[PDB]
């Protein structure tokens, strides 16, 4: 187990998550 | 009123340190990175093709946080 | 067996073709893109860190792909 330590770990499928820039805008005083 | 009469370029005009990237939108069929300004006209709109050249590090590292990965196939 | 007797390194070892990126996981801390090689032992474990150096025009343009988008409100 020296430096070859992982061998089994995730095998999916990565993905982001985004809200586009400026989709969410909260506001009270409006 | 923009810092300077003269006009300056869009993103990275001059070379103001980076705050911090907003967000991504595909805008144009293109994914361009709203970046942030400390003293510059804060947020924005620049291509992707042009922000990974630019820097690329802020880009990768980016999507490092804001990432999840999908449910593990192998039951 | 391995091509050549030579020992080598792992991610971007020599410098071959990178084939297409198929996994991310993130270790003590950085993520570990499992890079593919075409010839090369194929899938490996690489830092984020040290990936982005290698090729960053191929990990950014990976997570382009692999874009989910959250949801866009508007109520």
């Amino acid at each position: 187990g020296s430096k070859a330590g992982d061998l089994l770990f995730i095998e999916k499928v990565p993905v982001v998550v985004l809200e586009d820039i400026l989709a969410t805008k909260p506001s009270i005083a409006s | 009123h923009m810092k300077e009469e003269s006009e300056k370029p869009r993103g990275f005009a001059r070379g103001l340190e980076p705050e911090r990237i907003i967000g991504a939108t595909d805008s144009s069929g293109e994914l361009m990175f709203l970046m942030k300004w400390k003293n510059s006209d804060e947020a924005d709109l620049v291509p992707a093709k042009e922000a990974n050249v630019k820097c690329p590090q802020v880009v990768i590292s980016f999507y490092e946080e804001r990432l999840t990965w999908h449910s593990y196939p192998s039951d």
